[PDB]
């Protein structure tokens, strides 16, 4: 039994140094010692109630990459729970008598957690719900970032765009508060700025992390600068004002920067990240999204297998 | 070298110089070419004669001489130009626009349903004499319209 | 490597005579010598951005047939290019860091093209761009005439409803000016003819084509009559007078014709062939649709295939 | 008498000679009070070398004359600029742009709300010389603008 | 033939303190003694374009109470303009050549100028343009201050709203700043503040003008607190964050407050001032409103009469 055999993986919070660790060290081993039938006979629910390209193909990719079956739904609209007024208690309570895995993205937050209230022995994995949590894409991130910076401590990571509905944020500020001398720039509209909750807890911790109003003040200094786009479908209505990036992104920008630094991106971008980043050798949202094939394979081999040997 | 034949004429040692500009054309093409940006002493006469040709529009911009494409774009909006390279107050080149195989980013397709408007691409479509007016074929459609139509960009 | 290995299938007039015939070569070798896992561990991603049954099904048929795995979504509303804003460009560009080849179909014209600048080693397979081609049901079509005429030269093919927003004829109209002595009939609407494109194709090869304003014109000449839907969905609302089928075909309309021609058609017919036709002898668009099973597995194969030995 | 420094022909008959218009404007109004749009000889000298006026801009017109009306329209660009009227080769007038107290059919009202967006009247602007800037008002709207962001055409 | 006889009531900023007097001594003669034959005979189209309770029914009431006839609409929607295509300015054209006077509001700044350029020799009262002017509140927000301080020189005037969008506060701001002494407050969101334009015109004319944050830092030097509605209708998407009043008028919030001191309000107030004001002697909004059927009886009378009442 590796640490992570039979567990839930709902926020990064539940998640140690150690369990990270194994996961990108296996991502590593994949991503060069393909096991196509590791996952031979399981089928996988790949559960989205809610809009997504990159991590539900990728899910489903690494599922079949590794000999997994998949049934599920890309829409709750044709669902029981869509037309018939099913709860989600009940959705999750019928699906996990079918199947190994759930993979769940929902537009609430909480939505995930509430699951393995309801699934017994079956381990539900946070695709995303709400602004809450995102733990697979830190996953996908840190593997990116250790792969092109060789590793994860002492790194200077700046976070631009918005911080308070960004899942992917909130995830990835607690994995990379769990590693050792790493500093933090946080640039974002006030109204759209980073929850108190995450940086209580990196006052907490000691973590330095500090506030900035453009780019160019801190580009010099970044390893890592993390875009992100403005999440329009959460942003309340007195929020409306904040719907155009605030701060965007051109290939002139980049100038200054460090020559080992990386502009990464969740995606999809909208303008943040004008397209002729996209040819600088700093641009990294490409090379990082294949990542999530490696990364997330990973997580179905720890999850599903008790030991594991590559 | 010498002077030109006929009256209000202006000089200068390097340069490009079009002639033969078509009346009502040189002051777009001083436009989509964006040739007023350099200060470079440009020179203009619109509505010049023509001799039996009629009138004609000229434009002359020192120590400027065009693109490696300009002229084959300068051959759709006046076939009939002449582009002079004007070195020390002399003309060392003298060449005819050629309509070029195909020609990019500057056009843009008449058909609405093309994805080339929606998305973050350069227009580009292939160049080929008809019976008179020429065919512009859109790269991503695959519809080939008249330059007559093309031109309503 | 086979002439189509790695090669984007894009458009017929991109395709040649050799091309089309190593298809129908090898589509006739699998619909008898099934080869079960020719396509083992491949994932293959069938991205329809519009409505489709044949297509799609047939294609992700073919896929399994063959052993491919498939991973996709059959409507572009619940993507991040449908409720986030996300570019057709920067979609293109993760998918095909996760998949082998891309079967693609989209509104509008040119959607497949602008793919293959976005993919690398992905080739694009397009199932139908707009109103411009589908050179996959032209492979099928091709199939279908060589096993009921036994050539694909000196034939007398009528084409016959909305010539011009049918990508179907479009695209079948170049693969049959490729081979000899074909002669066409085309009869359509006004508002709806066959584009001047094409046209000035064929007189640049010297084919005979002529204009009739009926099927009976012409039914004792044809060997094939491909009959056509109007493509309501692309009319332009100033074309709709022309939404009913201007020209039906009828059971009693076959008494004059040669006992060896078939009646074809994509598919799907509204009413343009009254369900009466489908008991004579000569309907054969259900045989040609069953087609498609047999001319796109084939495709796959030499697309995926350096070298196929059958 | 235009000035020295090697030769090339340039002077007309009658007609009309806006002089001393800074850079990048002499294409800016030949474009909005569309002096391009007539058979009339035109000559557009650019950057062509003025002493304090270093890289002034020159337009020449043939038989066409401004009106008080007119020349008053260009302070909102080229103000210093000065007019000079060449009638039988005689510079027979010279103005210089002061100030008009409404612009009319160029410009086009910023507020999008405004009723002369939808509706067939013509633009109307009263112009004011607010502190830094001049200070434009729109006619129906009652808004004003920096003269500045006012667009035209 | 008076001054405004056959003129235009467009705005605020074309009529002087002679012609405002002109019209409240008129209102105040017509309030004493009704002239219910005053305009026999006349016919008065009454088109409203934008919505309205006060301004169209005043206006009517008004005509009626003269003795005059009405002809209109309340809403375009089933006029040629609103189902067939129209201009305003061809709807004016034909309507001007059926009536003796226009009185419109409509959604559109200016609209009231354009009309004038085409109603020929029928006068053209604004009843409100977009967010643009509203002289006849104006009218009866004057007759109303005078009546209940004697005056309009030397007075303490603040407005608390949306200034920004606020018709009513652009022509009463004119208007008063035509008389001496008058002491400026205005109280606003950033969002919503006065408009350049205005405070420009104040600083020229040497009047005296100072923002607040509260309606208490001005309470008690104010005669005049002038409350308004956040013109939510006119809002762009990105001010949807001031759509919910920021300054409530309680009653306990006139403790201080001079005993002369009224509050107006040109209605309808949504939450800025809670009902319990409505029952202290402060308030004066509906002893206003009803002052709209003098301070209109009497434009009406001047604009469409030769001779000063007798
Ligand atoms: O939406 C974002 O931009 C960030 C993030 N994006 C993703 O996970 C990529 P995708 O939506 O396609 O699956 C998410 O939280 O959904
Ligand atoms: O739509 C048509 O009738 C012709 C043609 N039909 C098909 O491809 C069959 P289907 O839509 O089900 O996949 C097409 O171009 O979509
Ligand atoms: O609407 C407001 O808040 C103020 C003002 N209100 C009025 O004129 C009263 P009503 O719209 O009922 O005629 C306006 O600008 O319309
Ligand atoms: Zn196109
Ligand atoms: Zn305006």
């Amino acid at each position: 039994a590796n640490p992570l055999y039979q567990k839930h993986i709902i926020s990064i919070n539940d998640l140690s140094r150690d369990d990270l660790n194994l996961v990108l060290a296996t991502a590593a081993k994949l991503k060069a010692n393909p096991q196509p039938e590791l996952l031979k006979h399981k089928v996988i629910a790949s559960c989205f109630f809610e809009a997504s390209t990159r991590t539900r193909l990728s899910f489903e990719t690494s599922m079949h990459r590794l000999g997994a079956s998949v049934v599920g739904f890309s829409d709750s609209a044709n669902t029981s729970l869509g037309k018939k007024g099913e709860t989600l208690a009940d959705t999750i309570s019928v699906i996990s008598t079918y199947v190994d895995a759930i993979v769940m993205r929902h537009p609430q937050e909480g939505a995930a957690r509430l699951a393995t209230e309801f699934s017994g022995n079956v381990p539900v994995l946070n695709a995303g719900d709400g602004s809450n949590q995102h733990p697979t894409q830190t996953l996908l991130d840190l593997f990116t970032i250790q792969q092109t910076q060789g590793r994860l401590d002492n790194l200077h990571v700046a976070m631009v765009g918005d911080l308070k509905y960004g899942r992917t944020v909130h995830s990835l500020t607690q994995a990379l508060a769990k590693f050792d001398g790493n500093r933090f720039y946080f640039i974002a509209p006030d109204a759209l700025a980073m929850p108190e909750y995450i940086l209580d807890m990196l006052d907490e911790k000691g973590i330095a992390w500090s506030l900035h109003s453009s780019i160019e003040e801190v580009m010099a200094e970044v390893d890592i600068l993390y875009m992100t786009r403005v999440q329009k479908e959460r942003l309340d209505p007195s929020e409306y004002a904040n719907v155009k990036a605030q701060f965007v992104l051109r290939a002139s920008d980049l100038h200054n920067a460090k020559a080992n630094m990386k502009v990464l991106h969740p995606l999809p971008r909208v303008d943040e990240i004008a397209t002729d980043v996209d040819k600088t050798p700093h641009a990294w949202y490409f090379q990082q999204a294949g990542n999530g094939i490696f990364a997330r394979q990973a997580l179905l081999a720890l999850v599903l297998n008790r030991d594991l040997v590559l | 070298m010498t002077h030109d034949n006929k009256l209000q004429v202006e000089a200068i040692k390097r340069g490009t110089v079009i002639d033969h500009i078509p009346a009502q054309i040189g002051f777009k093409l001083l436009s989509l070419f964006k040739l007023t940006e350099t200060d470079q002493r440009i020179t203009i006469g619109l509505n010049l004669p023509s001799g039996e040709m009629g009138r004609k529009d000229l434009i002359k911009i020192e120590n400027t001489f065009l693109s490696e494409d300009q002229v084959d774009q300068l051959a759709l909006y006046a076939p009939q130009a002449t582009v002079n390279r004007i070195d020390n107050y002399e003309v060392v080149g003298k060449s005819r626009p050629s309509l070029p195989e195909r020609i990019d980013n500057v056009l843009v397709c008449p058909n609405s349903n093309c994805i080339s408007h929606a998305e973050p691409v350069s227009s580009s479509f292939a160049v080929r004499k008809r019976a008179n007016d020429i065919a512009l074929k859109c790269k991503y459609c695959e519809k080939e319209f008249s330059h007559n139509v093309v031109l309503a960009n």
